[PDB]
């Protein structure tokens, strides 16, 4: 095995592409936190506990993403 | 410093004055507003729609004709308007139609005074919806 | 609809709501107070340069 | 079989790239209820609900394409 | 059959990515619902039938995009 | 013939990523349209229709590299 | 010829990913006159005009690209 | 010649991606027009003229991959 | 020579991709000066000057691009 | 060993394309501080060090992706 | 030598497209000072200097992938 | 060494796309700042050491993807 081995490593490459969901993402969800307590800081206990909630929602597509190069690289 | 202090007042009569309050939701152009007891500096133009004061007992609404809001740094917010209106045990659906109705008459009669009457259509239209 | 265009001024924008809402209630509840508070009875008159004036209107 | 074998990972690690659209995409709509509660803090329970059921509108193109990967890698 | 075999999974793996149009673009218009209600609370039984009329007119690409991925994988 | 055949897959799922015009595109179009009646609910029956009117102009992109797999799938 | 006629296909599937610019241009296009109509409605007749003007200059991307594809699967 | 004939369309149908700059781009400058004359009808014969303006500009991205495709399909 | 004739073509339709950014880019720094007048026609002998500055600050990516075209088709 | 260590260059040349979550996504998330803060000088101990909070999580998408690229140059 | 400098090509046609990020970069710093002095034509001899850092900033990524053009053309 | 000497530029031409994030990135940090003191120009040795600091942290993903060009051309 040499040729099919070789396919292991372009397609780990590959399948970290599908990880800027999560930078750009996160990014959006978090970002939207600053600008709202930015104009009402008095409403924070109950933006900030569904901001999280957010997180694990976008944080999704960085996980599975992320299990993909794995099982290329420490798994096949 | 806690709380808000509201200040509600009319042309012809003050309601709040240096009140503390929780929570008012106030209309406004760019859309529906909320504040709290810290909030930003902001100044919009009220528009005419509906207001209600909350506290931690049971909140009353009144319907309001229109005019300006500003937050005050020090957090203050004050509301100015013309008329005022109660719940609902004040205005009547019978004497709305009577002349919403007629507001429709209106831009059949000359344009100087049908223009009047595409205001009162919105500001009618509204009424119908505090009724819930 | 447009009221800042060829409508009235926004003193006027919210005059014509303050009627209408004031008109809109039940005619028990309808003090005086606000039935004088909707009346007026007051005429407006354009002057010239040399003590000239136009012709009376309501307004 | 070994050159169709190597194309079974090739083609994995580019289905990961369409799942930016659940990254971004959920992130924005997500994004939106925090914009909103900052600015009318009375409707919660109205816009929140609704906040969730786009989450399985945009969860959907996060579910196609993890799919595709494993029918390139565990099923085939 | 061995070389147009590997093309097979090649190209399933690519129309994964067409699929993002669904994932960004539904979130568009299903963010555009929350930042409705919050401008204005009284219209909801108005925008929120035509709201649902934009998802399936976005899910179009999150369909066929995903047809492809059959007619190459279980297709052919 | 099997070359030739094999670049009629690969050319089929990378059509499918023209079709992201499509998804992305009509949500921003019909989007506006809820931010418009969320601002001005007189005007209905005026931007309603020409709403749809830039439907079928944005459907467009997802019609023609739709017919674009078809012809390397089902035609040729 | 068989080498090169498979270029022929593998050539018109990249030549739909330029029709994206027809999709989310006409799109931002058309949105603005949706957000100008419910922002002011009294210009209607001066806008919509110009609008449509957009729309061919933005058409242009969605017709060379999508000439591209024919010169390569019933052209060459 | 047949190897080097058969990357003329590969690399025409690439060069079609190039044009998004134009639709997308087009779009925006457009759109900005029609944002414009929204909130102010009164400058209209000073904009409007501008607007054109960058039409050219943004019109070039259009032109250059444009020809690009030409000198590989009627060109080489 | 005839293998690395062929990378002349196929490097070159790759090239053209990067002159999205002149599509694009100037289409954004124009759009401001449009709705730059828009609220403030104060103000015009002023921001028109600079705006011109900002096209070929942005106007560079379009050209670099654009040489690179030319390196692999009439260069080499 | 050759075709399989060639895999192992190529690979880590497309894993850093993943890296543009962080880029662009920490852009947006440090951006809102900046906008939030020049609209509310009042609170600043508040949303700077929640700010921080945004970037470790957006930052994960730069590690994740970057150490991809050594586990196929000084790793494997 | 020829199968490696045939790759000398392809690569620098790839290496253009990391030029995006001074096109539409460069363009939102430069929009930016477009869109702030209509709101504030006080502060100008203070944003103006600023603003031109910010172009250096963004003009390394379109320096450093223009370099790297260079180094598979007229370099290696 | 020939096949894998030529995956080395191949590889390195990639590497450069990574920069977008620094490019478009930094442009947002930096129009943020540009954005800011215009609303108000009375913070200013407050926001502007702040963004210098944003600055290094979105030059992270324009450092890493610069690295691994230079892993590949004067490097491997």
């Amino acid at each position: 095995m040499q040729l099919v081995l070789a396919a292991k490593y372009i397609g780990a490459g590959i399948s970290t592409i599908g990880l800027l969901g999560a930078g750009i993402g996160i990014a959006i969800v978090f970002a939207a936190l600053i600008n709202g307590v930015s104009r009402n800081p008095s409403i924070k206990d109950t933006v900030f506990p569904m901001a999280i909630l957010g997180f694990a929602l976008s944080e999704a597509t960085g996980l599975f993403c992320l299990m993909v190069s794995f099982l290329l690289l420490f798994g096949v | 410093s806690s709380g808000l202090k509201l200040q509600f007042a009319l042309p012809h009569e003050t309601l709040y004055s240096g009140s503390e309050v929780t929570q008012v939701n106030l209309p406004a152009k760019s859309g529906r507003i909320g504040v709290l007891a810290n909030h930003v500096p902001t100044v919009e133009q009220l528009l005419p729609g509906v207001v209600e004061v909350m506290e931690g007992s049971n909140s009353k609404k009144f319907f309001i004709s229109g005019g300006f809001a500003t937050v005050q740094p020090d957090s203050q917010l004050c509301v100015t308007a013309i008329e005022a209106f109660p719940l609902e045990s004040f205005s009547q659906e019978n004497i709305k139609n009577l002349l919403a109705e007629a507001k429709k008459n209106v831009s059949s009669s000359d344009a100087r005074e049908a223009a009047e009457a595409a205001i009162q259509v919105e500001v009618l239209e509204n009424l119908q919806s505090v009724l819930k | 609809s447009a009221w800042r265009k060829a409508g009235i001024s926004y003193a006027a924008y919210l005059n014509v709501a303050a009627q209408a809402i004031r008109s809109s209630l039940k005619t028990e509840l309808q003090t005086a107070s606000v039935l004088n508070r909707s009346q007026t009875d007051a005429f407006y008159t354009q002057y010239k340069n040399g003590t000239a004036a136009s012709e009376p209107t309501p307004i």
